[PDB]
C-alpha cells in the first residue's frame, strides 16, 4: 500500500533518477534483471511502493521517464539497470525543448504530455491506495522546466488528494549553466506554488562544495553528485519503506513542514558525508550525524541558514539507534540556536527514525530544512530576471512560442509575493 | 469474568502493547503460539483448543507497525481479524484521524469491539492505548471514544496516553494534536493516564543507568504500569482494586480526570543488590519528583488524590508505616478539602521481569496513580505552544481542508482555558 | 427410506451437483467409484453388488458440463442414463429452453425421473438446482416444473437457484430469464431457494480471505447448504426436520415462498483457531447482513420466518440462549403478526471438510432458511432491469421468433408487479 | 456435436483461413498431414466440430474454400498446412471476379454457386447436429463481397434456423484498396442486414496500428495480421471447444449481442497483445487483460468506441482464472465508463471463461463488441458511395453485368436506414 509513481522529467530528471534507480535497487537487492535477490523479507515486506510486481517473480520500477529528445534515454536503457525498466514508459519525443520553457510546456509538451497522461493513469490504477507523484526535474533546463511543471498542473487537476513532492534542481549563484535560466526558474516557479505540496531545492554549486570539501573528491563526475541527490530521495521515504520505532512517511513531511500552503520550498541535507580515509577517523553516533546536519557546509541548496531563520525542520534517521540520543540532540540544536529558530513554532523539530540502514553503514541521517533562507534563493533569481526583462531580452523566444509578456508580469509577481512572505514570517514575533 | 479489554491506537499505542502482551504473556506462562503447558480470564479468551488469544484490538491507519506484529514473534497469538489496517496514515492531522481516514474503518473497529464484548460475561472497562501527538492516536481515538460513550456509556474506559514533552518533541504539529484530540476526550473518558517521553528518558538514564535508552525500554516502563494496575483483577490480592474503584477514587471532578503514573523499584541488576527494598523504601521513591513519569513539578502543585497499589511481597502495617509518613512530610502537601487523599492496593503476586529486560527481579513494587495539580503546568505550557502557532494561524490550512472548522479550535482553545481555570479553582483553600 | 432424488438442469445446476455429490460421497464414506469399504438411503439407492449410485438426474442441451462429468473423477459413481445432453444448448433463451429446445428431451427427462420415483418407497420431494441466467436453467427448468406438478402434484418440490446479482451479470437478457422462468414457478415449485454470486464473492473474499474464489469455491459453499437441509433426513438428531417441515415453517401465503440462504461458520484455517465458535458465536453471525448469501439488505425489511438448522456439538438450551437475545435485538425486526418467527432443527453430526476445501473443520454449523420481506428490494431491481429493455422492445425477436408471444411479456411483468406489491400488503402492519 | 462448416471466400477469405486453419490444427495438435499428435483427449473431445474423422486416423478440415480464380488456392494447397484439406472442397472457377461485386454475385459467381452448395450440403449432412456456417470473407473485394453474400442468400434459403457469422473485412477509412469498393461495401451490406445473425466487421488499418503501436512490429506482414483475426476467430468458438466454467457457444453470443435483428455488426477485439520485449515487463492479470480491451486502440474496427455507446458487450475469456476477479472488472469498466454503455441495457457485459489457454500464454480474452460507434463506419462508406453514384462512375461494369440503378438505390436507402437506427438507440432514454 501506499505507492509511489516517480516521474523524471528533463536531461537531469533522467540522470538523477537512473541513478536514483540505482540506488533503490541496491537497498531491496535487485537485480540488473528485475529480479529479486536479497537476504531478509523486509526488502519484499514493502516491494510494491516502487514496484510492480511482474510475472516470473520479477519487478519493473513503477517510473515514467519523459524526455523531449532520444539522446538521454538511449543513455539510460543502454546503460546499468536500464534493462529493467518496462519499454512503455519511456514517454519521448523527437524535436526537443531546446532549452526553452515556451517550448517545454506550450508546443513541444503539449504535443506529448496526453501520451504521458495515459500512461500516469495507467500506472495510477495499477496501485492499490496511492500515496502521491514524485517529481524529477530541473528549473533550469527547457523539458524539466517546461514538461515537468505541465504535468504537475495535469495530474493536480485529475489526483488534487494526493502529494505532488518535485526535486527541482534550482540554478545556482555563482554560475550559470543556461543564459534564460532566470526565465525558465521564475516561469516554473509560479506553477511550482499553486500544484505542489512540497519541492525540494537543490543546488548544483552546493553539491560542487560538499564533493569538495566535505567528501574530498577532487573530480568529482555528475555520477557522483546525483548519489548525493538519491541519498535524500530514498532517505525521505525510508520510513515509508521499512519498519522504524517511529514512522514517518510523505504526508507526515508535508504537514509537518509546511505552515503555509505556499511556503513549502525546502533546502535537504544528508549526513554522514565522509571521504575515504577520514571515515575510520570518526565516531558515528547520533550527536555527530545531528551536528553535521545543521551547520552551513552540509546544505545542497545554496544558501547559507544563518541569514534565516528555520521555519520546520525534519530529521529523518536510518539505522539502529537510540530515541533519547535522538531527542537530546534535537533538543540540544535548539537550545543553543534559538535565534536561528523561529521563534512562534516552540519545537519545531519533526523526528523520524527508521530501523534500516543504508547499505554498508552503521546509521544515516536525512534533513529536511524549511528556512528563509531561501527568500535570498527568489531574491537572487527575481534580480536576475528582472535585469534581463527590463531590456525584453529573449522575449521573441517565448513570444513567438504563445506567450504574452503578461505571462512574466504574473509570474515575476507571484515570486515577489512569494518573497514578501518569507520577509513577513522572518520578522513575525 | 471480570473481563476487560484493550484498544491499540497509533504506533505509539502498537508499540505499547507489544510490550504490555509480552509482559503478559510471562506473567501466565503463555507462549506466543497461545499455548501454556484460570484468573487469565480477565484478557484471555480461550478457544475450543488448548490456545488462549487476547482481548485486544490493534488499530493503525497506515500497515507499518501493524504487519511487524503481523511478522513478529507474536504471530501466532493475534487473531488476525483484530489486527485492523487502514491505507493512508493520518499523519499528525487530527482532522484525518477523525473525518477523512478514520471514519473509514471507525465502523469496522466498532464491529470488532462488539464482537469482544458480547463473550465477555463481566466486562468492566476498556484500556485505549495511544498518544496525544500522532495524528491516528489524536483523532481516531477522540473519534473512538465518541462512539464506545454511545455504545456504551456506563463502562469504565480508561487512557494510558503519551502526553507530550515540554522540551522533547518529535513532530511540529503536537501541540495542535494535543489540544484537539483532548477537548473530545474530555467528556468521553473516565481516567486518563499521562506519560511523558522525557520523564522516562530521565528514569532511564538515571535510575537504570542505561546510556541509550530505546523504544523498545520506554514500553517495557508502561508495561509495568498497566499490569500493576491490572494485577488485583488478574491475581488475588490481599487487598484487591477493580478498575471502576480507580475512577471513584481519583476523580473528584468530572474535568479532572487526568492523573499522572509513577513506577517503582527502577533498578538495574548492578543496583539489584546494594539496597533492601523495603515498603518504605518505593513508597518515598514515588512521591520523589524525580522518578514521576510526567515532566511536571509536584512540588509546584498539591496532591488531589493519590492511588498506591502494591504487588508482591507486601506487609499491610508497614504499608501504614510508610503512608503515615508522607502526610507529615512538607514537600507532599494535599489540597485543603481532603484529609483522605489515599488508596492502597496490595496483590500477592511479584512482577515478574522479561528476558532481555532492562529492569531487575524485585520482591515488590508500586504503581502510583496520582491526581495532581501541578499538571496544571504542563496544560499551560501546552495552550502557550497553541497561542503562539494558532496567532499565525500556521498548519491551519492542513486541517481546514480536510473537514474541519476554523472556528472549532477557537472552541478548543476557550475549553481548554476554562479546563485551566478548574485547577485553579479547585488549588485553592476554602473560606471559613 | 425417506428417499429424496435431486435434479440439475443447466450449465449452474450441474457445477453445483459436482460439488454436492463430491460432499455427499465424502459424509458416507463412498468412494468415486461407488464403493464404501444404513442412513444413505436417501440418496442412493443400491445395486446388486456393493455398489451405491445416487438419485440425481444432470439434464444440459448442450454436452460439455456433463461429458466432464462422464470423463472426471465420478465417471463411475453416475448412472449413464441420468446424464442426458441434447444436442444445442437454450443458449440464454428462456423460450428455447422452454418450447424449441427443451420440449425435445423433457419426455426423456420425466422418463428417468419416473424410473427413480419407482424405486423409492418414500419419496418426498424433489431438490432441482438452476440458476435464473441460463435459458436452460430458465426455459427447461420452468418447462419441468410444470410437468412435476401434473405428475406428482402433493410432492415438495425444492429448488436451489442462483439468482442474479445487482450489479454483477454474466449475461445480457438475465432480467429477461429471470422475470420468464419465476412467472411459470410461482404457482408450482413449494420453495425456492435463493443464492447470489455477489454475496458469495463477498464472503469468499472477506470471511474466507481469498483473493481469488473460484466456481469451484462458490459450489462448495452452497453444497454446505444442501447437505445441512438434507442432514436430518441423512442423520440421526437430537431435533429432526423433514423437507415438509420446511415448507410448513417458512411459508405464510403461496405467492412469497422465496426464502435465502445463510451459512456459518465460514472460516479459513487460519481463523479455525483464535475464536472458540459457540452457538452464541455462530447464530449471531447469520443474522448478520454481511454473512447473507443473496446481495439484499435483512435491515431494509421484516422476516417472517427464519430457520436455524444446526449441526454438530449443539447443546439445545444454549440454542434458546442464543435465540432469545436476537429477538430483543433491534436491527432484527419481525412482522407483526408473526410472534414465533422460528424453526429449530440439531443434527448430531458435524459437517466434514472435503479436501482440498477452503472451509475449515469445525465442530457446529448452521444453515439459516430466512423468509424475509428485504427480497422485495430484489425483485424492485430486476423489473426496473425489465422496464427499460422491454420499453425499446430490445432483445424480443430472440424469444418471439423461437415460440413464444409477445404479449406474454405483459402477463409476467403485471404478474410480478402482482408479487412485488404482496411484500408490501405483507410487509405493514394489522389495524387495530 | 455442434458442428460448423468453415466457408472462405476471395483472396482475403482465403489468407485469413489459410492462417485460420493453422491456429486450430495447433490447438488440436493436429500434424501438416491430418493426424492427431496432441498429449490430452480434451483435443480431441470436440475435435468433431471443425473437423471430420476420415479413415486412418486421420482428420479434415470442415472447410469449403471458394475463389473465382485460382491464383490463391495454388498459394493454399501447396503452402504449408496446405495437405490437410480435402481436395474436393477447393473449388475455385477460372474467369475471376475482376474486383466487381456484379460479376461476383451474378455472372461468375452464379456459375460456380451450384457447385458449391453441393459441397455445402455434402458438409452439413455429415455434421451429426449443426451449429451454423461461419463465412471469411471481404466487403472490398469482388468474390469475398459478390461470391461471398451469394453464398449467405443460398444458405440461408437452405438452413434458416442456423446462425450464419461472418468475419467481414470492412474497408478502410484513410487508405482504399479497391477504387469500386464503396460499391463492393454497399452491395454487400444489402446482403448482410438480411441474411447474417451476426457479422465481425475487421478493418486492416485497425490492424496496421495494433501491429505497430502494440505489438511493436515495424515490418508486419498479411500473416501478421491474419493471426490477430484468427487468435479472435478461434477465441470466438474457444469455449465450443473446450471445457470451460461459463461455457459460451455461437448462438449465445448470438442472443445476448444482437438487441435488434439488423443491428448484428460488431467490433472484435483480443487481448493480450505484447511485444517481444515488453512481454516479460508485464503481469498479465485478469485486470490487466480487462482494460487492455475496453480501450480504443485495440478495437480492429478502426472506429473510436467513445463517439457512441457499446449496446452489448461479450468477453469471452481463456485460461484458468477467477469469476470474482473476472466479475469485478466487468462491473469495474461499466461503472466509471457508465456513459460510454448505453443506459436502458442494464448490465449489458456477456460473461465467457474457458478453462483452456492459447499455446503459450497464460490467459487470453476475446472482446466482442456491439456499439453505436459503427455508423461512422457506415457514415463514412455511404458519404463514399453517394460522391461515386452521384456522377454514374464506375456504373457500366455494373450496369453491363445485368444490374440497374435501383439496385443502388435500395442499397443506399437500405444503409441509411441503418445509420437512422443506430442514431436512433443512440439517442435512446
Ligand atoms: N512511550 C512511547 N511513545 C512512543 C513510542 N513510539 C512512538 N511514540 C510516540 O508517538 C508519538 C507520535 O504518534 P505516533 O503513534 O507515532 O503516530 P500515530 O498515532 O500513528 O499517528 P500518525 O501521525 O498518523 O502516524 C510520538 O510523540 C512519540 O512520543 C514508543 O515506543 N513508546
Ligand atoms: N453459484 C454458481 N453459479 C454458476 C456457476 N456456474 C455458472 N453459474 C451461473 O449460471 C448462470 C448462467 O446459467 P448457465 O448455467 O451458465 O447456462 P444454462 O443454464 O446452461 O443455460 P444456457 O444459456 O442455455 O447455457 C450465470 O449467471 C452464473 O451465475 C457455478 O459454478 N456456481
Ligand atoms: N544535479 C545534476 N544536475 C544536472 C545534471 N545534468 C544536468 N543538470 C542540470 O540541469 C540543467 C539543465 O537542464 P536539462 O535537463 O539538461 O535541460 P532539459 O532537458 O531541456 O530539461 C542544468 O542547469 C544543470 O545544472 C546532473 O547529472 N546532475
Ligand atoms: N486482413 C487481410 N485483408 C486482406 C488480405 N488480403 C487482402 N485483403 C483485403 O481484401 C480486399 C480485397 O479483396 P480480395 O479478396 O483480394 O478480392 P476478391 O478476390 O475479388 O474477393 C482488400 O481490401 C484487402 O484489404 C490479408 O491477407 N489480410
Ligand atoms: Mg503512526
Ligand atoms: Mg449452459
Amino acid at each position: 500500500m501506499r505507492e509511489i509513481v516517480h516521474i523524471q522529467a528533463g536531461q537531469c530528471g533522467n540522470q538523477i533518477g537512473a541513478k536514483f534507480w540505482e540506488v533503490i535497487s541496491d537497498e531491496h537487492g535487485i537485480d540488473p534483471t528485475g529480479s529479486y535477490h536479497g537476504d531478509s523479507d523486509l526488502q519484499l515486506e514493502r516491494i510494491n511502493v516502487y514496484y510492480n510486481e511482474a510475472a516470473g517473480n520479477k519487478y519493473v520500477p513503477r517510473a515514467i521517464l519523459v524526455d523531449l529528445e532520444p539522446g538521454t534515454m538511449d543513455s539510460v536503457r543502454s546503460g546499468p539497470f536500464g534493462q529493467i525498466f518496462r519499454p512503455d514508459n519511456f514517454v519521448f519525443g523527437q524535436s526537443g525543448a531546446g532549452n526553452n520553457w515556451a517550448k517545454g510546456h506550450y508546443t513541444e509538451g503539449a504535443e506529448l504530455v496526453d501520451s504521458v497522461l495515459d500512461v500516469v493513469r495507467k500506472e495510477s490504477e495499477s496501485c492499490d491506495c496511492l500515496q502521491g507523484f514524485q517529481l524529477t526535474h530541473s528549473l533550469g533546463g527547457g523539458t524539466g522546466s517546461g514538461m515537468g511543471t505541465l504535468l504537475i498542473s495535469k495530474i493536480r487537476e485529475e489526483y488534487p488528494d494526493r502529494i505532488m513532492n518535485t526535486f527541482s534542481v534550482v540554478p545556482s549563484p555563482k554560475v550559470s549553466d543556461t543564459v534564460v535560466e532566470p526565465y525558465n526558474a521564475t516561469l516554473s516557479v509560479h506553477q511550482l506554488v499553486e500544484n505542489t505540496d512540497e519541492t525540494y531545492c537543490i543546488d548544483n554549486e552546493a553539491l560542487y562544495d560538499i564533493c569538495f570539501r566535505t567528501l574530498k573528491l577532487t573530480t568529482p563526475t555528475y555520477g557522483d553528485l546525483n548519489h548525493l541527490v538519491s541519498a535524500t530521495m530514498s532517505g525521505v521515504t525510508t520510513c515509508l519503506r521499512f519498519p522504524g520505532q517511529l514512522n514517518a512517511d510523505l504526508r507526515k513531511l508535508a504537514v509537518n513542514m509546511v505552515p503555509f500552503p505556499r511556503l513549502h520550498f525546502f533546502m535537504p541535507g544528508f549526513a554522514p558525508l565522509t571521504s575515504r580515509g577520514s571515515q575510520q577517523y570518526r565516531a558515528l553516533t547520533v550527536p555527530e550525524l545531528t551536528q553535521q546536519m545543521f551547520d552551513a557546509k552540509n546544505m545542497m541548496a545554496a544558501c547559507d541558514p544563518r541569514h534565516g531563520r528555520y521555519l520546520t525542520v525534519a530529521a529523518v534517521f536510518r539505522g539502529r539507534m537510540s530515541m533519547k540520543e535522538v531527542d537530546e540532540q534535537m533538543l540540544n540544536v535548539q537550545n543553543k540556536n534559538s535565534s536561528y529558530f523561529v521563534e512562534w513554532i516552540p519545537n519545531n523539530v519533526k523526528t523520524a527514525v527508521c530501523d534500516i540502514p543504508p547499505r554498508g553503514l552503521k546509521m544515516s541521517a536525512t534533513f529536511i530544512g524549511n528556512s528563509t533562507a531561501i527568500q535570498e534563493l527568489f531574491k537572487r533569481i527575481s534580480e536576475q530576471f528582472t535585469a534581463m526583462f527590463r531590456r525584453k531580452a529573449f522575449l521573441h523566444w517565448y513570444t513567438g512560442e504563445g506567450m504574452d509578456e503578461m505571462e512574466f508580469t504574473e509570474a515575476e509577481s507571484n515570486m515577489n509575493d512569494l518573497v514578501s512572505e518569507y520577509q513577513q514570517y522572518q520578522d513575525a514575533t | 469474568m471480570r473481563e476487560c479489554i484493550s484498544i491499540h491506537v497509533g504506533q505509539a499505542g502498537v508499540q505499547i502493547g507489544n510490550a504490555c502482551w509480552e509482559l503478559y504473556c510471562l506473567e501466565h506462562g503463555i507462549q506466543p503460539d497461545g499455548q501454556m503447558p484460570d484468573s487469565f480470564n480477565t484478557f484471555f479468551s480461550e478457544t475450543g483448543a488448548g490456545k488462549h488469544v487476547p482481548r485486544a484490538v490493534f488499530v493503525d491507519l497506515e500497515p507499518t507497525v501493524i504487519d511487524e506484529v503481523r511478522t513478529g514473534t507474536y504471530r501466532q497469538l493475534f487473531h488476525p481479524e483484530q489486527l485492523i489496517t487502514g491505507k493512508e496514515d493520518a499523519a499528525n492531522n487530527y482532522a484525518r484521524g477523525h473525518y477523512t481516514i478514520g471514519k473509514e474503518i471507525i465502523d469496522l473497529v466498532l464491529d470488532r469491539i462488539r464482537k469482544l464484548a458480547d463473550q465477555c460475561t463481566g466486562l468492566q472497562g476498556f484500556l485505549v492505548f495511544h498518544s496525544f501527538g500522532g495524528g491516528t492516536g489524536s483523532g481516531f481515538t477522540s473519534l473512538l471514544m465518541e462512539r464506545l460513550s454511545v455504545d456504551y456509556g456506563k463502562k469504565s474506559k480508561l487512557e494510558f496516553s503519551i502526553y507530550p514533552a515540554p522540551q522533547v518533541s518529535t513532530a511540529v504539529v503536537e501541540p495542535y494534536n494535543s489540544i484537539l484530540t483532548t477537548h473530545t476526550t474530555l467528556e468521553h473518558s473516565d481516567c486518563a493516564f499521562m506519560v511523558d517521553n522525557e520523564a522516562i528518558y530521565d528514569i532511564c538514564r538515571r535510575n537504570l543507568d542505561i546510556e541509550r535508552p530505546t523504544y523498545t525500554n520506554l514500553n517495557r516502563l508502561i508495561s509495568q504500569i498497566v499490569s500493576s494496575i491490572t494485577a488485583s483483577l488478574r491475581f488475588d490480592g490481599a487487598l484487591n482494586v477493580d478498575l471502576t474503584e480507580f475512577q471513584t477514587n481519583l476523580v473528584p471532578y468530572p474535568r479532572i480526570h487526568f492523573p499522572l503514573a509513577t513506577y517503582a523499584p527502577v533498578i538495574s541488576a548492578e543496583k539489584a543488590y546494594h539496597e533492601q527494598l523495603s515498603v518504605a523504601e518505593i513508597t518515598n521513591a514515588c512521591f520523589e519528583p524525580a522518578n514521576q513519569m510526567v515532566k511536571c513539578d509536584p512540588r509546584h502543585g498539591k496532591y488531589m488524590a493519590c492511588c498506591l497499589l502494591y504487588r508482591g511481597d507486601v506487609v499491610p502495617k508497614d504499608v501504614n508505616a510508610a503512608i503515615a509518613t508522607i502526610k507529615t512530610k512538607r514537600s507532599i502537601q494535599f489540597v485543603d478539602w481532603c484529609p483522605t487523599g489515599f488508596k492502597v492496593g496490595i496483590n500477592y503476586q511479584p512482577p515478574t521481569v522479561v528476558p532481555g529486560g532492562d529492569l531487575a527481579k524485585v520482591q515488590r513494587a508500586v504503581c502510583m496513580l496520582s491526581n495532581t495539580t501541578a499538571i496544571a503546568e504542563a496544560w499551560a505550557r501546552l495552550d502557550h505552544k497553541f497561542d503562539l502557532m494558532y496567532a499565525k494561524r500556521a498548519f491551519v490550512h492542513w486541517y481546514v481542508g480536510e473537514g474541519m472548522e476554523e472556528g472549532e479550535f477557537s472552541e478548543a482553545r476557550e475549553d481548554m482555558a476554562a479546563l485551566e481555570k478548574d485547577y485553579e479553582e479547585v488549588g485553592v483553600d476554602s473560606v471559613e
